[PDB]
């Protein structure tokens, strides 16, 4: 549930 | 398949298809492209990444919504189709870090391009790491904790703090921590050191550049207000 | 390629795969469930529909950006690529006629599934006519025609108005009017009247059954409210 | 742009 990187 | 394609058609299809949202035809032309034999463009890249991004980020949700059936089931057939989707999403995984093996990385040799291509090799590694289980799979976490290492060695000795992909890959690296590591503490710490070392970098950037970097800062951000 | 597989692990893996928003594999299972030559049931009617008009509504959305980018054109790569996407779709078309006409459709004696399937016959030689340029392009559009006309015809007689298999016949029936035949009155007359009838049978529904009505009522007005 | 039938 935590954000890796993206657009 | 794309062997009889012009690189500069597989380029342009490669955009026409991230238009129209159809990202395994993207990945198909992009892989295409990279077989060509030639180095790619800081835009190829992004365009190479962002196609398997999304093509694997599919399979890893569906992935996650039949495990989590499967999980509270614990017939074959819920098991069955995990496992097909687990077998395709290690096929994407293992066609992007062939590319990369043959020959994107040996042949990089400015720090942007290879540490872009480390990132890749550290991310496809811990997809690969989401869902292994058996004798492989410390190797495995072990093969995504080198390709973020040497990444992040070369992006600090070659690379502002607020460059957008040595941001990124901190951020990524961070969660590889968190998420396949199981050591928070070096999430929460490395998210932190990222964050304020750009945070004092800044002043130094255009309004475009600093749109770039605030904005992966914020995803760091994000993750340690989930963490602490 | 899905001979192996028993009927029942079919349908419940095309459940998991609508779970898991896989939509190609949910159209392959069900394909592979049509093919044991057993009926289908309302359920699995469903299932079937679902299935296709996710993955052909993918293609048409991908049409539909790259048309507009080869209209404002006017290299090869735009129309080739949009030639690419409009091959593939057209052979989905083909797929589900094929399941229609071997042989759904001649097995389906009850007026709910007789007319389930003439509506998808109708929708896709529909979609076949979104993209047809030649010859046969007016015989794909009465083709369209004579199911969706065999359908109401059947369904005014065997089905209640407010029946939501003929609420949504009767929608999209009339957007082929106002889309394909280039007939707005004729689309705008059969919204009107379809609603109007729908309305006045509201009364003789259980709460759900209003709900399921109504929720068809609400896109028909909105046409209605697009086309005047 | 009008509305067929959907989910
Ligand atoms: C992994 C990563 C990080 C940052 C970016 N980026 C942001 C803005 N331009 C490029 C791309 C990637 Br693939
Ligand atoms: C074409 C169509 C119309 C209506 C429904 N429906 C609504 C509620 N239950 C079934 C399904 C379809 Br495929
Ligand atoms: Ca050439
Ligand atoms: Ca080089
Ligand atoms: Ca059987
Ligand atoms: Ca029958
Ligand atoms: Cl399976
Ligand atoms: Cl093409």
């Amino acid at each position: 549930r935590p954000s890796s990187w993206r657009q | 398949a794309m062997g009889s394609m012009e690189r500069a058609s597989l380029i342009q299809k490669a955009k026409l298809a991230e238009q129209a949202e159809r990202y395994e035809d993207m990945a198909a032309f992009m892989k295409g492209a990279v077989e060509k034999g030639e180095e790619l463009s800081c835009e190829e890249r992004n365009l190479l990444s962002v196609a398997y991004k999304n093509v694997v980020g599919g399979q890893r949700a569906a992935w996650r919504v039949l495990s989590s059936i499967e999980q509270k089931s614990n017939g074959p057939e819920v098991r069955e189709y995990r496992e097909k989707v687990e077998t395709e999403l290690q096929g994407v995984c293992d066609t992007v870090l062939g590319l990369l093996d043959s020959h994107l990385i040996k042949e990089a040799g400015d720090a942007e391009s290879r540490v872009f291509y480390l990132k890749m090799k550290g991310d496809y590694y811990r997809y690969l790491a989401e869902v292994a289980t058996g004798d492989d799979k410390k190797r495995i976490i072990d093969s995504a904790r080198s390709a973020y290492q040497e990444a992040m060695d070369i992006s600090k000795k070659e690379m502002p703090p607020t460059n957008p992909i040595r941001l990124g890959l901190a951020l990524n690296f961070s969660v590889f921590h968190y998420e396949i590591a199981n050591s928070p503490e070096e999430a929460i710490s490395l998210a932190k050191t990222t964050f304020d070392e750009a945070m004092a970098d800044l002043h130094t950037l255009s309004e475009d550049s600093y749109k770039d970097s605030t904005l992966i800062m914020q995803l760091l951000r994000d993750n340690l207000t989930l963490w602490t």
